[PDB]
């Protein structure tokens, strides 16, 4: 009942890239490929990249 | 209209023991006056019976 006393709670956070498992695969690639669209880029690294 | 606030208080129970402190000290000084003014009460009668 006074200032300043708290009791933190950690609270990481998940998603599917920060457990390092982005684009994870098996087969190998399926055929040979095609040149990068611009689109791609901001589709991996966000839409405002640089 | 209710979003639009301004800042918020620092420390705020500080404040509020404060401010009973304040009311606290005036009620007992008016339970002090009031003991002194019965006795007078009293000594008059007993005076003016003599």
């Amino acid at each position: 009942a006074n200032d300043g006393e708290i009791i933190a709670i950690d609270l990481k956070e998940i998603t599917a890239k920060t457990l390092g498992l982005d684009g994870f695969n098996v087969s190998g690639p399926k055929g040979t490929p095609a040149a990068l669209v611009a689109a791609d880029y901001q589709a991996a690294y966000g839409t405002t990249t640089n | 209209l209710s979003s639009i606030t301004s800042g918020a208080s620092s420390n705020p129970l500080a404040k509020l023991d404060a401010a009973l402190a304040d009311v606290d000290t005036l009620r007992s000084s008016l339970g002090a006056v009031q003991n002194r003014f019965d006795s007078v009460i009293s000594n008059l009668g007993t005076t003016v019976t003599n």
